[PDB]
């Protein structure tokens, strides 16, 4: 029960060594019910188009690497049609699978905390003013000291968030421990507090990449160890045609 | 109630509860009748004080102001958040999405800084997009469709229950997102909190001395509908419109791994 | 209940209920207690 | 009309009452509805989640990472030491006063059931070990040596394929609850981590590696006495 | 006699309860019920009839009746600008906040449902034309060109013996309701009106007509949070 | 009820009527969605 | 609503009271029921269990234990003497107002029963005798010789082998109860101990001994009008 | 009951019961009160 494989709209995923899927709190995903939708438009289900494995940018694993977040759907913009999609319609859900992969030999070490935060509503770094868009949305980075500007607070022990780092083992996660696994695919239904949320203005939630226990390796291993995030929408549906919107 | 411990006794097997694996994402259900030798117990403890209806159905103060009688410092205006006080917030701010319908309770107390006749206060409530008052004499206070609880001093606080007048399936205690579609303006769950002010006077008209109210608001939720838990807040409050912190220590220190007291 | 609205009402505060397995174990396959994790 | 008589506690503002209040909004129409994933309907069902639990907060370490992880390393000295040693109380103790199982307590006077430490062990594939977690009610001192401390309820803990052991400290106590707050009567014992045989690391691999904690509650784990937490501390207004 | 408790919300008024008081003129015989014709039961009644929404109100022209008529023409010029352009909102929106479906809706807070407009061609019976009215929800700004307007939802309305036509809103919301207010999250969208081919007139009748427009709620329209009106604004004792 | 007198009683909110038929569809002769309105 | 009316007695608070009170804590788990030996349900239980009578509490006996002790002796003097003499009300007499029936009687006004007096012989094995333990009720003075205390309801007790005997005061009163405190209405008669014969001891037996007195309820007593007890007189702040 | 918490009862003064034997005659074997103690 190690190996495993994800099919999802022509494109596939192997994996080997890893911890089963996570089904983030026991819901799998699924199209909008008669009774719980608000838009009396047919919906656009492109379900092969959208929902398939889209391969974002892999990231370096360094020793002293504080770690990294993802906030989607938008992160997933411009990226095929699901990106396309976005542009020209006012409203979408989608459920993310979503196959963080790092792999390494028997002799690297280490331990990642791979875990999706619904409203993970970041902090600035000045706590008097409101930072620009771009510093929410190549990953941005941790750091493992204190950051001042007009930048998000992205310290690792209050991460981002203004919590216990090691609180965030409450919401649908996985390990990445180098030793037993080198994947960890979560699935995440669509949270949010409406049936319908508008792609661009609003991150239903962020891929925060964590490492606990830092990445060692003696003389002779490869230094270069990179981490790449996989992420499928699922069930992925769209209402409120319009004009494209240029962002 | 909560679950009995079931009789174990010596073990030998192929068989391995205590071994796991938490990179799984699965948290071992694992009780002490596997690890170790345990007795028949049986639990009458239950679990009734620790659901969400329970923890959060009591009542938290969420705004004190001041107004006076006898300009805009006569009455008191409050622009309804949650944020305003720390304790109530990080309830609140334990779960992403929670539906509730909230009663409120007003403890209004005059104080003198010549003898006050009887005072008695007007607690109006405009919903989003309504007539602000501007002063006291304002014609907004006849409340013709506006919600106004009438109170004078010596009696029981005024208690009026409120329904869930949230426009979404519930109310949002964080919004990672903007407010407008270009991705700029205001950040946070400020842009969904659109609930109307709260105006507070005195329907005395004056007084012969300087006479300041104090009014606290107690909401206490009930019908309580909590989802997506989330951990509890570390550091500080700083704001009121934005969840800005100053880094903090996530526990208190020791002098070494070992040492304990 | 003397009091048409809903939101007039009692705190519901007596019934207990909970299900834990949607953030203890919320993995698709089932991991017995008694077997190996993988 | 009907003669009635008011009793003491008529006209007061008890904060935890249960009684129907006038709607302000009458036949209001709510929104309708909506299946959101992950309803939490008790609190104990998001403190039998695991949290990793800072047992390196020594000081200098606590604002970093470097709190969680748990020092384990391959040598010939200091073999007869401890690895971590705390209070069992999940409330005061300054290791797991912060964990998710400690913040759901610390709103609450009185605790009962079983808590349980899982360990991951964060080395390399290559590198095994065998470590002895122990706990010893209280009564006496904090073990110092292995031989003391495998008298009390331990596990050997294999290092392998698993790689995670579960410690469920097995509630050992004189009454039903426990205090959170910290006072003799109801105090818990100690949980100390000791060397079974070794950490043995092949010739290339990283020497020295790092245990990670964790902590839950059990089935039978419950809150008793409401009150406010105290970690909060607001110093004025916002 | 009976023991009783008197809980707080005793001895106060709120304007919106719902309770028993006694009368003032006991057994009044009061006037028998007289069929008189047009009951209203609901205000979603008044608000369902159509009313003449002044589009062109421009400065000069809102204290007139050419607030209400749409300028329409037959020209070689300006045929790929908008023939009109608005909020969809009818709440804020300085084109149809005064109309009957806003005057009864700045009464209330939120508000559901399928708003339809409705669009008179008040010209000539032998001048004929083809119009594009289009709905385009918010997320990008207002179509600049027709190309950019075709995108949403629109209709091709071709100018006959009908001479009306029907733009239903589709009620493309993310949420249940929508504020009345103004604010970014709850925003409808635009409605842009466009020449589809362009007005035919012949020889002899005039060549400037003019396009009147209506609007209305649909079956599924609601209204949800009482509120006081801000049209209203007494300044003193009358 | 507690009182006697009619008047000297509960707002009666509950009932929810409506015929919007007398407002947006006086017309005599029928007109059919479906068909053209002349 | 429903038209109520205030009775007085509204708004007051009576301490001896049975009302219904909001909780302060709702939906408490309290603590599961245990069994513990001894429960106690009615204070007449604990007033019907025998204590020591301190009899001989002359000036500078009170304050040790010669208080408990009644002496007896073997002689030729003084045998047409009273061995005891004290008031039969367990409330105000100096004698058995400390006991267990006179600790739990001193919280009530009124009561009524039977008591009895148990008399322990703490003398040596060989030494034998008869005693007299009369009770007179009031009306007359006190019995000063034994010919007229046999007139009472005495009892005649040979000491060997058993070495105690109950005296049953039979409780003759006018009335149903009789006040605790002093008064001439309903006073108790005397309990008056003379010798019947003597005490005879042998050679080499020490020749004084001494009687331990007891006193206690019967299944028929009863105590009926609570009030303070005037023992405890509080000072000031502890 | 206006209640739904049991300490937010009514004090039960109305129940009267003893069990005296377990204070006065607290002994092993029976003792009669027609026969000798010992
Ligand atoms: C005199 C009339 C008073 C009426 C007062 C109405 C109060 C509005 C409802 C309270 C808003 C609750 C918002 C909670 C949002 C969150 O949980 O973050
Ligand atoms: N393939 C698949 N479909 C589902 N539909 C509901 N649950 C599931 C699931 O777990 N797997």
């Amino acid at each position: 029960d190690r190996v495993r494989s994800m099919t999802l709209g022509n494109s596939t995923i192997t994996t080997q060594e890893s911890a089963n899927v996570v089904v983030g709190y026991g819901e799998w995903p699924s199209y909008l019910s008669d009774r719980e939708a608000t838009a009396e438009d047919q919906p656009t289900q492109p379900d092969v188009a959208t929902c398939r494995f889209y391969t974002l940018e892999s990231v370096q694993w360094e020793k002293t690497s504080p770690g990294w977040w993802w906030k989607f759907p938008e992160a997933l913009k411009n990226m095929g049609l699901f990106g396309q999609n976005m542009h020209y319609h006012y409203l979408g859900r989608a459920g993310y699978t979503i196959h963080v992969q790092c792999n390494a030999s028997k002799f690297h070490q280490g331990c990642l905390l791979v875990v999706c935060v619904p409203e993970a509503e970041m902090g600035c770094a000045d706590t008097d003013t409101t930072f620009p868009a771009t510093e929410l949305t190549t990953p941005h980075v941790f750091t493992s000291d204190s950051i001042t500007g007009k930048k998000v607070q992205a310290a690792v022990c209050n991460a981002g968030m203004g919590v216990g780092v090691g609180n965030l083992t409450i919401f649908p996660h996985q390990w990445i421990n180098l030793r037993t696994n080198n994947s960890a695919t979560i699935v995440i239904p669509y949270i949010n507090s409406v049936p319908m949320d508008n792609m661009f203005r609003h991150y239903n939630f962020t891929l925060m990449i964590i490492p606990f226990a830092p990445l060692n390796f003696t003389d002779g291993a490869t230094a270069y160890v990179p981490i790449t995030v996989t992420i499928a929408p699922m069930y992925a549906e769209y209402n409120g045609l319009r004009l494209a919107s240029t962002q | 109630t909560v679950a009995n411990t079931q009789p174990s006794g010596p073990s030998n097997s192929t068989e391995i509860p205590a071994l796991t694996a938490v990179e799984t994402g699965h948290t071992s259900q694992v009780d002490p009748s596997d690890t170790i030798q345990t007795r028949h117990v049986v639990n009458f403890h239950s679990r009734s004080e620790s659901t969400i209806e329970n923890f959060m159905g009591r009542a938290a103060c969420v705004f004190m102001d001041q107004y006076k009688i006898n300009s805009t410092d006569r009455f008191a205006v409050w622009t309804i958040n949650i944020r305003e006080m720390a304790q109530l917030r990080r309830k609140c701010e334990m779960f992403t999405y929670m539906r509730f319908d909230i009663e409120m309770t007003m403890v209004i107390t005059s104080c003198q800084d010549q003898d006050m006749p009887v005072l008695t206060h007007q607690i109006m409530y405009v919903p989003p997009g309504g007539p602000i008052p501007a002063k006291v004499d304002g014609y907004e206070w006849q409340t013709s469709t506006n919600p106004s609880v009438f109170w004078t001093e010596g009696n029981a606080p005024p208690r009026i229950s409120i329904p869930f007048i949230s426009v979404g399936n519930a109310y949002s205690s964080f919004y990672d997102g903007w407010s407008h579609f270009t991705q700029d303006g205001t950040y946070g769950y400020t842009t969904l909190n659109a609930m109307g002010k709260l105006y507070i006077r005195h329907v005395n008209r004056s007084s012969p001395h300087q006479i300041t109210s104090t009014i606290r608001v107690y909401f206490k939720p009930k019908h309580i509908k909590a989802w997506v838990p989330r951990p509890p807040r570390l550091c500080p409050y700083i704001n009121k419109r934005d969840v800005n912190f100053v880094v903090t220590e996530i526990t208190d220190s020791r002098t070494s791994i070992t040492d304990t007291p | 209940n003397f009091y048409k609205d809903a939101a007039s009402s009692a705190s519901n505060r007596q019934d207990i209920q909970q299900d834990p397995g949607k953030f203890t174990d919320p993995v698709k396959d089932l991991m017995i207690k008694t077997l190996p994790a993988l | 009309g009907v003669p009635v008589l008011n009793t003491p506690g008529s006209n007061q503002f008890l904060t935890s009452d249960d009684y129907q209040s006038p709607s302000a909004m009458p036949q209001f129409d709510e929104t309708p509805e909506m299946h959101i994933p992950g309803e939490v309907r008790n609190l104990m069902e998001i403190a039998e989640v695991d949290s990793v639990v800072p047992v390196n907060n020594v000081t200098g370490k606590t604002k970093s990472m470097d709190a969680y992880q748990i020092p384990v390393g391959t040598g010939n000295t200091d073999k007869t030491k401890p690895i971590f040693s705390f209070q069992m109380d999940p409330g005061y103790s300054s290791v797991l006063k912060r964990t998710l199982l400690g913040e759901m307590l610390n709103y609450y006077a009185h605790w009962s059931g079983s808590v349980k430490l899982t360990f991951l062990f964060c080395g390399s594939a290559m590198a095994t070990g065998k470590l002895l977690i122990s706990y010893s009610p209280p009564g006496a001192s904090v073990p110092t040596s292995r031989k003391d401390a495998m008298l009390g309820t331990h596990i050997v803990w294999d290092i392998g394929l698993q790689s995670s052991c579960v410690l469920c400290v097995p509630w050992i106590s004189q009454s039903h609850y426990r205090m959170v707050q910290q006072d003799p009567y109801t105090s818990a014992g100690y949980i100390t981590c000791w060397y079974q045989t070794n950490i043995v690391v092949p010739p290339g691999a990283p020497t020295s590696c790092d245990v990670l904690c964790f902590a839950s509650a059990c089935n039978d784990f419950s809150v008793r006495l409401l009150r406010d937490t105290p970690f909060m501390a607001q110093p004025g207004k916002l």
